[PDB]
């Protein structure tokens, strides 16, 4: 009665519909467990999230580039900040893991005693850490906006909303690197010349995607 | 914890600050003071800083003040962070010893009636002099009040020795950072900034140093 | 209860009111290596003695080190002082660390055997009357008596405090005699003067500009 | 049977006329949490008084120093008063004054007294409503001015976004876009200057430098999202 990613099908048995964004895809049986079923959760809205900001992150970079501002495209900005600034890369590289090692192994430890993170041991914070469900940590840093507490209905249609676009978003950033790895140019120079031309600008005439042109 | 003035009129206080101890506002945000065998100690820490930096700011001050009016002394207008290399009647180690048995001595009658108050008030030598009992330690009274002070309205008292204090601590550290930084003398720093306070706060020194 | 990781299970051997009453339980053990009850009450005293040792030797390195620095001193690097002090020295180094076994080997064999099992130096006969002093406190690792000349012990209130303070302040120099070996392997220089390196140029002088962080 | 900003609709069940300026409007739900709305009630105030006298200051400034340009306005000043120290008479003048605006948000009932000159103390109002010495000789209802000053104050926050991406696609302040407006209606639009079409982007150039010199050290200008313009 719910839809389904493949209608006919019925879903499977540890798959009825009170996840966000639940379509009844799982045809190798990987969340089967739910404990393993809990930590794929957390990892399809993580995935979900950095692809949702860094699909950001390339289309507004690239909106950037071709209009006539002096940004670079993406795959070409890991260079010019670390030689038009001067940074060392070794560095941020290192300070990237050691901030993020910090916010993950909370996360990580989050998921292993889930009332755990929150009896003040950080610097102060109690309930702020609390976590409300998984991958849905909550509070006053993660939503300050407080959009997960006031209409509880509401708060599923953006649970449900944040899984596609987040979905939809990691198909995406696995299609700029397919879009790099055939053409070798901007996402958005690649999206102008499907539309100087729709036919023959498209992916089965680039060479790669088919090797029987 | 009650109607206590407050450094921050409107939050809370932890309510081991209630106003027993001198001068309080329930100004600890890292909350240091929680085991109270701390906070007798850090009291009578502060009282001692306090002190010590009292006459510190008032032998910083005046020496500049009557070396910038001008008198005539043999030590008239060096640097208070410059009068350990000026020469006087005996080399500095001898001074420094001469310190640090006196205060050897002193010291420790203070932190024997810390440890135990009302068990110091009697002379070694002359034991018919006494500090007056009922005394609490960092206030001997006594001697150490020969002018008839502390006989009534002795909260506002310490709260007044307190305030001044923690001014003079401020002071004394705002000497170190502001002779640290431009390297003048802390009269001085006060006389270009009634020059043209506009053009020198300290972010335009700080900008003109980086 | 104030753990290293705030979300792990505790090991149980960490748990116990034998354990949760020691100095400095923060819960750390994640390869299980005090299970055993006595096995935990001799890696306690090796916690202890490999702090003690270590905050002797770093305040022997850092106080002469920044006392070097900002001058009225002249001590040298910390692996230069024993190139010099050699020369300027009455003995050479193989009589002197025979004379160092032997004094130190007649204060470890008494550790031992007090540890192996407590008051075992307080037997009256061993000494010429020093031996009175010397059963240690009800816990072994702490001796006191001679070992207290200020009289910090008889509180038996802020007694953990001190306990915590001397264990934390240790291994904090423990590892810094890690990072002293470890910092001079990888750059050469000394250990104030690196400190200058990062504070001079925090964001580009630092152990990813080195070859020791190599991917 | 309150007016709303879209009349057929249904306003949500945390709108409830309660407010003044409460029109039903909030799409997005985020006045649902009743703490988080109190904030963004002294927020939208805040922002709204903030906006009434910048586009006061911007349209007076503009009618009696014509030469002048509002955009220009804080690189063109010569002050006797130095660079740096009206922003420290500002840094600590402001964080004074704001820091008391956010301990009566957090607790209203704690702060209302003069600290140093005791027998003056606030009468007990309401939060993002200070009045007593604030609000002297007021004309009339004070919740039909509480609608009002919303009213305008809403319409002022759009005016000064008007102002800025005004002036950052003409270059004018806002009297000669104006007279651009008045002069050519159907010509200086932004439909008139931009248009994008699927296979071209025509947006209109920047008329604000990317940097000024001002004494030494230049400030960087963004031109605010030039290139995501139209
Ligand atoms: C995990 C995501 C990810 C992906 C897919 C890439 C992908 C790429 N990076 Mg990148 N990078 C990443 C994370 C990532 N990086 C991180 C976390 C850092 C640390 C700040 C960098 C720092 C970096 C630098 C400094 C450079 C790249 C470069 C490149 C390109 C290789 C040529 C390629 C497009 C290079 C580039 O721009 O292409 C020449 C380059 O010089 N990357
Ligand atoms: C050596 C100086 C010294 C010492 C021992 C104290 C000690 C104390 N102060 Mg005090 N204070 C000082 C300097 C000092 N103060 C100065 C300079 C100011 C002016 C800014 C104040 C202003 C002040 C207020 C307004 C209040 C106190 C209070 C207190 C008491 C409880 C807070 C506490 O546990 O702090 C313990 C303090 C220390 C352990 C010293 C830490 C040294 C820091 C880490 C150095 C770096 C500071 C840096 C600028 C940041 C305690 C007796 C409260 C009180 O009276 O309650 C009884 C209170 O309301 N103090
Ligand atoms: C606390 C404190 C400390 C540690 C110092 C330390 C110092 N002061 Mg000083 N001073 C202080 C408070 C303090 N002052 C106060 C509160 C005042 C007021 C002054 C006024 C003052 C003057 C006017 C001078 C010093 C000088 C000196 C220096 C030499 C002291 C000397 O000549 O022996 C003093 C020897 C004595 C025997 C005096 C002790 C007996 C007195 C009279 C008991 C009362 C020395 C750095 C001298 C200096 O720096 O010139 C180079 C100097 O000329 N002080
Ligand atoms: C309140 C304690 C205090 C403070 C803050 C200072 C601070 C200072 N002393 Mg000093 N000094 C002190 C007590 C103190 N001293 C005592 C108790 C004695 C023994 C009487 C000396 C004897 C002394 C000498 C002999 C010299 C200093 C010097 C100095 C200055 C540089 C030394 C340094 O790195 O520090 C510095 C401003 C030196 C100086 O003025 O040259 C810059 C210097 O030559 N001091
Ligand atoms: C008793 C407190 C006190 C006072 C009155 C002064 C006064 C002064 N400082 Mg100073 N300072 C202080 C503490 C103080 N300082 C402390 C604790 C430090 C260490 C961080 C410094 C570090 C410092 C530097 C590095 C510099 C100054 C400078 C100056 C002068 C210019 C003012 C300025 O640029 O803002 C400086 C203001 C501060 C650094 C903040 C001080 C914070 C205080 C404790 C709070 C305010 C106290 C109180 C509410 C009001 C004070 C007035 C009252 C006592 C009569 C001025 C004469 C500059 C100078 O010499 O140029 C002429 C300069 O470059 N100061
Ligand atoms: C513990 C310990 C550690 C970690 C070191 C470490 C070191 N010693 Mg050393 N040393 C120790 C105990 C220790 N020593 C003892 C107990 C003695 C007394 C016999 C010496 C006598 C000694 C001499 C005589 C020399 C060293 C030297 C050295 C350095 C060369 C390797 C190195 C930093 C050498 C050095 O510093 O030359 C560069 C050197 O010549 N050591
Ligand atoms: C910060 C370090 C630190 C701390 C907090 C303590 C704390 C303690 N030690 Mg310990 N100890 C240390 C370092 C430390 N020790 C080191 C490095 C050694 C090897 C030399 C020892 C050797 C030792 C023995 C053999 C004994 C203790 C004992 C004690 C206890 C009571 C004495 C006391 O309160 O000391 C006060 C702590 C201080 C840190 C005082 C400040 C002294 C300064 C740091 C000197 C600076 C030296 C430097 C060269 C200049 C208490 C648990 C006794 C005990 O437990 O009795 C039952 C006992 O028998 N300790
Ligand atoms: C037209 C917009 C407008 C309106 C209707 C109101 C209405 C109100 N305000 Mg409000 N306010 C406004 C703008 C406005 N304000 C702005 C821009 C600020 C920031 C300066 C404030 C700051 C403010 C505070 C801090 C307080 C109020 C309070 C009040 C209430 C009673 C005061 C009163 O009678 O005001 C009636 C207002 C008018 C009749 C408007 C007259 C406008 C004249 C013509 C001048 C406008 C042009 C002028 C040249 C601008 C420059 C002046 C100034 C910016 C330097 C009432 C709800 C008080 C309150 O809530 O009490 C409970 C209170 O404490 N307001
Ligand atoms: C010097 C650098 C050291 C700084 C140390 C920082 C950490 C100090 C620390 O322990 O925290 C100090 C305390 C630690 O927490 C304290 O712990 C104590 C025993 O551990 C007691 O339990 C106290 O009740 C508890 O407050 O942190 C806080 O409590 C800070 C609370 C601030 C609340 C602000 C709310 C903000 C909401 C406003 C938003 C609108
Ligand atoms: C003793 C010590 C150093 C003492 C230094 C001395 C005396 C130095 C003396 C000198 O410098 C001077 C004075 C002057 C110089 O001129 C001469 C020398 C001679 C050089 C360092 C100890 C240093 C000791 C260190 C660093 C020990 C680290 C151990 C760790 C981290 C283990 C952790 C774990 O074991 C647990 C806790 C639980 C398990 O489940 C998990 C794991 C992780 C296995």
């Amino acid at each position: 009665v719910r839809p389904v990613w493949f209608p006919g099908n019925p879903p499977p048995a540890h798959l009825d519909g009170s996840l966000a964004g639940d379509y009844g895809f799982d045809p190798l049986f990987l969340g089967q467990e739910p404990q393993t079923l809990k930590w794929y959760v957390q990892a399809e809205l993580v995935h979900g999230r950095f692809a949702m900001l860094g699909a950001a992150g390339i289309i507004l970079t690239s909106i950037g580039a071709k209009v006539g501002l002096g940004f670079p495209e993406w795959y070409d900005a890991g260079k010019v900040v670390v030689e038009k600034n001067n940074i060392d890369f070794p560095t941020l590289m290192v300070i990237q893991f050691y901030l993020m090692g910090w916010a993950e192994t909370k996360r990580w430890y989050d998921f292993k005693n889930p009332g755990s993170q929150a009896d003040g041991s950080f610097l102060g914070f109690t309930e702020e850490f609390k976590g409300l469900e998984n991958g849905y940590p909550g509070g006053r840093f993660f939503d300050p906006m407080g959009l997960s507490r006031g209409d509880a209905a509401k708060y599923q249609e953006y649970k449900q909303k944040e899984v596609k676009n987040g979905r939809l978003a990691m198909i995406a950033c696995l299609g700029f690197a397919a879009q790099y790895a055939a053409t070798g140019k901007g996402p958005l120079d690649n999206l102008a010349d499907h539309l100087a031309d729709p036919n023959h600008v498209n992916f089965a005439t680039n060479g790669v995607s088919i090797p029987i042109a | 914890d009650a109607a206590l003035p407050s450094w921050m009129p409107g939050a809370d206080l932890p309510g081991y600050l209630n106003g027993t101890l001198p001068g309080d506002f329930g100004f600890d945000p890292l909350y240091l003071g929680q085991d109270p065998v701390k906070l007798k100690w850090y009291a009578q820490a502060e009282l001692m800083n306090a002190r010590f930096a009292m006459l510190a700011v008032a032998g910083i001050l005046v020496p500049e003040l009557l070396s910038n009016i001008g008198f005539s002394w043999p030590g008239a207008g060096v640097a208070w962070y410059d009068a350990g290399k000026f020469e006087y009647f005996a080399p500095a180690s001898s001074l420094f010893g001469v310190q640090m048995l006196l205060f050897a001595w002193v010291e420790i009658r203070r932190y024997q009636d810390f440890v135990k108050p009302g068990s110091a008030n009697q002379d070694p030598i002359f034991t018919n002099n006494k500090l007056p009992d009922g005394n609490e330690p960092g206030y001997p009274g006594g001697i150490f009040d020969p002018f008839g002070w502390s006989k009534g309205d002795i909260k506002s008292l310490k709260l007044k020795e307190i305030k001044n204090g923690r001014l003079a601590m401020l002071a004394f550290a705002g000497f170190i950072g502001q002779a640290y930084t431009t390297g003048t003398t802390p009269l001085k720093n006060l006389s270009t900034h009634l020059a043209d306070p506009w053009s020198t706060t300290v972010w335009q020194n700080d900008l003109a140093r980086l | 209860r104030q753990s290293w990781l705030p979300g792990s299970q505790i090991p149980a051997h960490l748990d116990t009111p034998a354990a949760q009453a020691l100095a400095g339980n923060f819960g750390f053990d994640p390869l299980g290596l005090g299970k055993d009850p006595v096995a935990l009450r001799w890696y306690q005293q090796a916690e202890l003695i490999h702090c003690r040792t270590a905050m002797a030797g770093v305040a022997g390195i850092l106080i002469p080190g920044l006392l070097t620095k900002a001058g009225a001193l002249n001590v040298p690097e910390w692996y230069d002082a024993g190139k010099v002090a050699i020369e300027n020295s009455f003995a050479p180094w193989g009589s002197l660390l025979a004379v160092q076994l032997f004094l130190c080997g007649f204060v470890e064999a008494k550790r031992w055997q007090d540890i192996r099992k407590p008051g075992s130096q307080g037997e009256p006969g061993s000494f010429l009357g020093f031996e009175a002093s010397l059963k240690g406190t009800s816990e072994l690792g702490y001796p006191g008596g001679p070992f207290d000349p200020l009289g910090l012990s008889k509180e038996a209130d802020k007694w953990a405090d001190w306990k915590l303070k001397e264990v934390k302040n240790g291994r904090l120099a423990m590892l810094a005699f890690l990072g002293f070996v470890a910092q001079k392997y990888a750059t050469g220089a000394g250990p104030v003067d690196n400190l200058a390196a990062h504070l001079k140029d925090p964001w580009h002088v630092n152990y990813a500009t080195n070859g020791v962080s190599l991917p | 049977s309150r007016p709303l900003w879209l009349p057929g609709s249904t306003p949500p069940a945390h709108l409830k006329g309660d407010l003044p300026g409460d029109f039903g409007f909030d799409p997005l739900g985020l006045g649902a949490n009743a703490e988080s709305l109190k904030w963004f009630k002294e927020s939208e105030l805040v922002h709204s008084r903030w906006a009434m006298a910048a586009v006061a200051g911007i349209l007076v400034q503009e009618i009696v120093r014509p030469d002048v340009f509002w955009y220009n306005a804080g690189k063109e000043v010569e002050s006797p008063l130095g660079p740096l120290g009206l922003l420290a008479v500002e840094f600590f003048l402001m964080h004074w004054v704001e820091v008391r605006r956010w301990q009566d948000l957090r607790k209203p009932g704690s702060v209302d007294q003069d600290p140093i000159f005791s027998q003056y103390k606030l009468p007990p109002h309401e939060v993002g409503y200070p009045g007593g010495v604030f609000a002297p000789f007021i004309p009339g209802d004070l919740a039909e001015l509480k609608v009002k000053e919303i009213k305008n104050g809403r319409l002022a926050m759009l005016a000064f976004v008007g102002f800025v991406m005004a002036a950052q696609v003409t270059g004018k302040g806002p009297i000669a876009a104006l007279q651009e407006h008045l002069a050519d209606p159907w010509g200086t639009t932004i439909f008139s200057k931009a248009a994008v079409v699927p296979g071209q982007a025509v947006a209109p150039p920047c008329k604000i430098p990317a940097s000024v010199s001002y004494k030494g050290i230049e400030i960087p200008t963004p031109c605010f999202l030039q290139g995501l313009w139209p």
